[PDB]
RNA sequence: CCCCACUAUGCUUAGCCCUAAACCUCAACAGUUAAAUCAACAAAACUGCUCGCCAGAACACUACGAGCCACAGCUUAAAACUCAAA
């Protein structure tokens, strides 16, 4: 019978989900996109249930983060406030 | 134009203004409120002390030093002594989390200061020194 | 009255046993209607298993040619501002016709999934269907 | 004579694909004060909240437009081997089917 | 001691509302986990103890949050009953 | 047991000592999910094959012998008397 039903891979399978910065080159020297995953007020990385993040991600932008603060590219007790304005991609509120 | 939370930039210049003074003119009170004490200093904007009160300066002993009635008046007389030097506005520096972490700003306004900033600077290390052993009571 | 040994073999292996055995002096009324039309199946009780190493269930998925189309479809034009209406058992929806005409022109001519996308598109459009990427 | 592999394959159910945010015309079947409970042509009926516009217009009967979230709105829960299930199909209330 | 003053844990007064600022500033400590660590760093925590708490603390935190995932999906269930009496 | 002061020690270098609830209290490889699943609890139940180990309690993480940069230290490890239990 040409009715019965066929082997495949499910065709509706929605595309995995991925993370902001899936695919994109985390450098230690730009200190603007690692100011983006750290505390306004204390500079303390956020971790991914704030960031959001993959795994991998997580702990390029970590490493990166440690790399410019010892390196003298970024500050480490505050995020440098030249990048206070910048895309907010965090979920945290302050009620400030 | 909308209230902003942070604190003015020295660089970026500004047009807020305390009685004609930028952000980085104004005097600090530096409050360290211990377990035990709370300590007031009031400095220029150039580090000289102009006035300083603590708990024990106050004339309060052993346990009354710690509390925030004894705070709040190391406030008003750090206020006082301050006021006597042409200090109106001031920014707080606390560090620490004793009981007169508040009672010494409070004491600050009673004396007659206005506060126009709040600094936390409790001492944070990243795991450097070893601290005690607890209590085994 | 029978035994009451229900993970025992069945209700009509127990009954037949005890019957044939003297225990029950008549047959139940259900006894011959089972003896002449037994189910498929006889009825003996069985523990359920929980599944572990590479053991699977056989049940498979049902897929169909055209749901790769549909999924496209669904992927480019998107769900039908037009509303499904399951109790009509023939009913017809946008996308259906889509991939109607789809497969017409796959009988019609080459197989090139894109060209036979972009052509059925054209001529849904040219019957007057509306179709918004 | 049709077998039921083509009945299952042209079925309008089948044909619909996945149900997440498609657009159904559902009939309400039953009320209970505010309740009201809409069959899509599904194996569960999907219960909604009676609109606060116009929802006089919401009777037994009534025809109107869903958005299918669920077909069956179930899931496994820690420290259980089979999933729960509410008996119960998951919809957005749209409106009345003019 | 290196870094510049007046631009961490630094909170500006609105209107001189002086608590409010000092109750945004305690927020703020707060959620940066900055309070838990100086009261925790008053007396040292035995390295064994410390990964217990935290193992305790992660299991008790996604239990918690299984609960209430279960208890949210059976909630629907609770409205009027539509066959009372049968 | 609280408070203050201050040692060995916690650190580095070159050597010893060789012990842990050194525990996932699950020996290593390969395989199975069909059976009556299965003493209990722990951590679903098993199969093939190999090595290691165990045959009542206590005496005994002991004595003696032997080995060890260890010198009342570590490893291996008994017997007599006693009991109907453990
Ligand atoms: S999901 Fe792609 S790198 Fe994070
Ligand atoms: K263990
Ligand atoms: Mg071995
Ligand atoms: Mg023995
Ligand atoms: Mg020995």
């Amino acid at each position: 019978n040409e009715d019965l039903p066929i082997s495949m891979e499910n065709p509706y399978k929605e595309p995995l989900k991925k993370c902001i910065l899936c695919g994109k080159h985390v450098d230690y020297k730009n200190v603007q996109l690692l100011s983006q995953f750290v505390s306004p007020f204390t500079g303390c990385i956020y971790g991914r249930h704030i960031t959001g993040l993959c795994g991998k991600k997580q702990k390029e932008i970590t490493k990166a983060i440690k790399r410019a603060q010892i390196m003298g590219f970024m500050p480490v007790t505050y995020k440098d406030p030249a990048y206070l304005k910048d895309p907010k991609v965090c979920n945290i509120r302050y009620r400030e | 134009t909308k209230f902003s939370i942070y604190p003015p930039i020295p660089g970026e210049e500004s047009s807020l203004r305390w009685a004609g003074k930028k952000f980085e003119e104004i005097p600090i009170a530096h409050i360290k409120a211990s377990h035990n004490n709370t300590q007031i200093q009031v400095v220029s904007a150039s580090n000289e002390p102009l006035a300083f009160a603590s708990c024990g300066t106050e004339g309060f002993r052993n346990a009354k030093k710690g509390t925030g009635i004894a705070a709040q008046t190391a406030g008003i007389a750090a206020a006082a002594r301050a006021k006597q030097k042409g200090v109106i506005h001031i920014r707080v520096v606390v560090k620490g989390l004793g009981p007169g972490r508040l009672s010494a700003m409070h004491g600050l306004i009673m004396g007659g200061l206005e506060v126009i900033s709040i600094t936390d600077n409790t001492p944070i290390p990243h795991n450097g020194c070893r601290p005690r052993k607890a209590r085994k009571l | 009255a029978g035994s009451r040994l229900e993970t025992v073999g069945s209700i009509f292996s127990r009954t037949r046993d005890l019957v044939r055995a003297g225990v029950l002096k008549e047959k139940p009324l259900w006894f011959d209607v089972y003896d002449a039309f037994p189910p498929l199946r006889e009825p003996v009780f069985q523990r359920p298993r929980v599944r572990y190493g590479k053991a699977k269930a056989p049940i498979q998925d049902i897929w169909y040619h055209e749901d790769r189309i549909r999924a496209k479809f669904y992927s480019v034009y998107g769900s039908g501002q037009r509303a499904f209406d399951l109790f009509n058992p023939n009913f017809k929806s946008t996308c259906q016709r889509f991939v109607e005409k789809y497969t017409e022109l796959q009988k019609l001519g080459e197989t090139d999934e894109e060209k036979l996308f972009v052509e059925t598109g054209k001529a849904l459009l040219a019957e007057g269907v509306i179709l918004r990427r | 004579v049709e077998s039921f592999a083509s009945m299952l394959r042209h079925s309008p159910l089948t044909q619909m694909g996945p149900a997440k945010d498609k657009l159904v015309i559902g009939r309400i079947f039953h009320i209970v004060e505010n309740d009201l409970y809409i069959d899509f042509g599904g194996k569960f009926h999907c219960v909604c909240r009676r609109p606060e516009v116009d929802g006089e217009k919401y009777q037994k009967g009534t025809r109107v437009r869903l958005r299918l979230l669920d077909l069956e709105l179930t899931s496994r829960f820690l420290g259980a081997t089979t999933d729960t299930t509410v008996l119960e199909a998951n919809a957005v209330l749209l409106g009345i089917q003019e | 001691a290196k870094h510049l003053k007046f631009i961490a844990r630094t909170v500006m007064v609105q209107e001189g509302n002086v608590e409010s600022a000092y109750r945004t500033l305690n927020r703020i400590l707060t959620m940066d986990g900055l309070i838990e660590d100086i009261k925790h760093r008053r007396y040292y925590e035995k390295p064994c103890r410390r990964r217990q708490r935290e193992s305790y603390e992660r299991c008790r935190r996604i239990y918690n949050m299984e609960m209430a995932r279960k208890i949210n999906f059976l909630m629907r269930k609770n409205r009027a009953d539509p066959w009372q009496g049968c």
